[PDB]
């Protein structure tokens, strides 16, 4: 009677390439409206855009406390937030089978902030907590809009009354607000001199054997006015990043232009695609082809990338079926508008007794944006970075009622809150790193985003 | 049989876990501060592996105590930090290497003994270490089983007991014959 294993009801809407931005426009002002967008990227893992809004349940974690909210019921718990999330998903009594064309069939979608990692490891409290935005902000959705760029289909799915959800969607009208403007210049949380001091402290730990690689980040801040959704439309077109997202939260807006997949769980097949290695795009196409070859063959970058491959094998290996961990791709160069990135691919299999949420708990946060060994690297990041990372270098994604999951690393991600906008940029520090080159690489990764928003 | 893998808060430990499980071992992983020597006695492991990790053997929780207490009683393998800890537990000294080697492969030369039985010589291995066992300090009870191109200790074996360290990562994707190296420890 109650438990539902039945596939959701689906209405096919009109195909249009811009279907996700078109429909999301009318929802973008609503708390718990969320968009996962493939950035219109020419990319092997650019297939789906996903739209949700009007959750049946929400989970908000700030430190030790998770608030679970349903229509007329609010519960507070100090339990493991991913165990709480799994329990809430289970209690929805929606259990559809895997569908290759609908990777999210309802379920959980939202933000896992970097500081959620403090729930899984004991970390120091040196860096300042100056952004009040949840460590976890996840909605539970019994419907979704799926845009499939491979099949050119827009599917509206619902576990309830799909025709009522379609009527609700076509009843929302896009009333556009003032365009986005930055109302100050960008300022960093550190001078060139402070960056240098931190860099040199990382080198001391590398030589003492405390760590082998540390992701050290600075943060850009400006004031802004106007509509964050209009900024996202400009940025999405310029960035063409396959793990992009727009989250409207109760507290503010997350604008993600991430090119990076963290963890996919697709019918129990695990994939992670760490990005480790960067060079700027060059304007001369002959020079730029040379640049891609230089990255692929760089001894420094292949060392850093190998380390994070071995680390991601370990993180996935905490749960993977014995013998299932493989590296099908090592050191592939992917071009993005601003930069070439060096990417590797690790795969595995999830055991039947475990959940995607258990895989997320085992691995979070990404080795690619912390370092090795990970706990020591996160201790050093907290010691040297002046502020907590909050939403930046966490993950955005979904845990489908079918068991599927996909998550990003929130690099190239802006936090827009209380008329303040934040954008961070980091890089792997290793023994061969140079202080000035690593400072400059942080600017290389976000300069195009900072400059697009400045006019 | 049943292997206890002592985890020094490391990000390579579960690669050792996966390799031993693939070889057919039952493996329990415990952090270096999650176990007492009394708990180990209750688990009754057949063998113990001391994992890699940050910093030095002095920061490796129960690792030095486990090596001193189980040495000659159950087989012990030390990997990287575990290898350093094994040398230190019997009076060796851990010092900075001439050059840090972090995610770099090296050819090493060995004597085809202990975990190197049946392995190609030289062997290409991934390194993730800033520190080495000082050759001058190495206790008499250890033979050096393997050397780097610059004569750094890459492996040691106790001359009486099944107690062996390697400085490199057999479980790295770019290490040669890593499954067979660990299979030597599992099946001896
Ligand atoms: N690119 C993913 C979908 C996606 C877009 N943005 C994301 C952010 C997080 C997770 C997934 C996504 C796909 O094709 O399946
Ligand atoms: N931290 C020690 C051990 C590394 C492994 O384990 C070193 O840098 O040598
Ligand atoms: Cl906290
Ligand atoms: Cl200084
Ligand atoms: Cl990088
Ligand atoms: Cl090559
Ligand atoms: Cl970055
Ligand atoms: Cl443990
Ligand atoms: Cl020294
Ligand atoms: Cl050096
Ligand atoms: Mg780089």
């Amino acid at each position: 009677g109650h438990m539902k294993t039945l596939s959701p009801a689906v209405i096919t809407l009109l195909w249009r390439q811009d279907a996700a931005e078109f429909y999301f426009s009318r929802l973008s002002h609503l708390p718990w409206a969320m968009l996962l967008h493939s950035g219109y990227a020419d990319h092997p893992y650019s297939r789906f855009d996903i739209v949700v809004a009007e959750p049946i349940c929400t989970l908000t974690t700030f430190g030790k406390e998770t608030v679970v909210s349903e229509s007329e019921k609010r519960t507070t718990t100090t339990d493991d937030p991913l165990q709480v999330l799994q329990q809430v998903l289970d209690r929805a009594d929606i259990r559809p089978t895997h569908n290759e064309d609908l990777p999210f069939q309802g379920g959980a979608l939202g933000l896992f902030g970097y500081d959620l990692g403090r729930r899984f490891e004991s970390l120091p409290e040196i860096a300042e907590q100056d952004i009040v935005l949840p460590d976890m902000a996840v909605g539970i959705y019994d419907w979704a809009l799926i845009v499939d760029h491979q099949r050119h289909t827009v599917s509206l799915l619902s576990h309830n009354d799909v025709n009522a959800r379609r009527a609700w969607l076509e009843s929302q009208q896009f009333s556009p607000q003032e365009d986005f403007t930055l109302t100050s210049d960008w300022q960093s949380n550190m001078t060139r001199e402070q960056y240098g001091e931190k860099f040199r402290q990382v080198q001391e730990y590398l030589h003492s054997g405390d760590c082998y690689q540390v992701n050290l980040a600075q943060r850009f801040h400006a004031t802004y006015s106007g509509d964050e959704w209009q900024a996202f439309l400009q940025l999405n077109q310029a960035n063409r990043a396959p793990f992009s997202a727009f989250l409207r939260l109760e507290q503010g807006a997350i604008l993600s232009l991430s090119p990076e997949r963290f963890i996919l769980c697709d019918n129990s097949e695990i994939q992670t695609r760490p990005i480790k290695g960067t060079l700027p795009r060059l304007p001369d196409p002959q020079e730029d082809s040379k640049q891609a070859v230089k990255l692929a063959n760089s001894a420094k970058d292949r060392a850093e990338n190998l380390m994070i491959v071995d680390l991601m094998r370990n993180d996935i290996g905490r749960v993977a079926v014995a013998g299932s961990v493989k590296v099908p791709e090592l050191f592939v160069v992917e071009p993005f508008p601003a930069v070439h990135h060096l990417v590797s691919t690790i795969t595995a299999q999830l055991p039947e007794q475990l959940h995607a949420s258990d895989l997320l708990r085992a691995a979070f946060p990404g080795g690619s944006i912390t370092g090795a060994p990970k706990v020591r690297a996160m201790e050093i990041i907290d010691e040297l970075e002046p502020q907590r990372r909050n939403a930046w270098c966490g993950s955005i994604g979904y845990l489908s009622f079918c068991g599927n999951m996909d998550t990003s690393i929130t690099i190239r991600t802006l936090t827009a809150i209380n008329g303040q906008i934040f954008c961070s940029a980091g890089g792997g520090i290793v023994a061969d790193s140079q202080e000035e080159a690593e400072y400059q690489e942080t600017f290389d990764k976000v300069n195009r985003i900072l400059k697009q928003l400045e006019k | 049989g049943m292997i206890l893998l002592i985890d020094n808060y490391d990000s390579f430990t579960w690669n050792l876990y996966q390799y031993f499980c693939e070889l057919g071992a039952d493996v329990l992983v415990k952090r270096n501060d999650a176990l007492t020597l009394a708990d180990i006695d209750a688990l009754k492991p057949q063998k113990i592996v001391i994992s890699p990790g940050p910093c030095t053997p002095d920061e490796a929780g129960i690792s030095l105590d486990v090596i001193r207490h189980y040495a000659g009683r159950l087989p012990i393998l030390g990997v990287c930090l575990g290898h350093q800890a094994m040398a230190q537990a019997f009076g060796g000294k851990v010092v900075r290497a001439a050059k840090v080697m972090h995610g770099k492969t090296s050819p090493i030369t060995h004597n085809g003994e202990g975990v190197f039985r049946g392995l190609a010589n030289p062997l290409t291995v991934t390194r993730y270490h800033s520190l080495v066992v000082e050759p001058d300090s190495l206790p008499a009870c250890f033979d050096v089983t393997a050397w780097s191109e610059t004569r750094e200790i890459m492996g040691i074996r106790h001359r009486q007991w099944d107690l062996e360290g390697v400085q490199f990562h057999p479980e790295s994707i770019l290490s040669e014959q890593g499954h067979q190296l660990l299979a030597n420890f599992l099946h001896r």
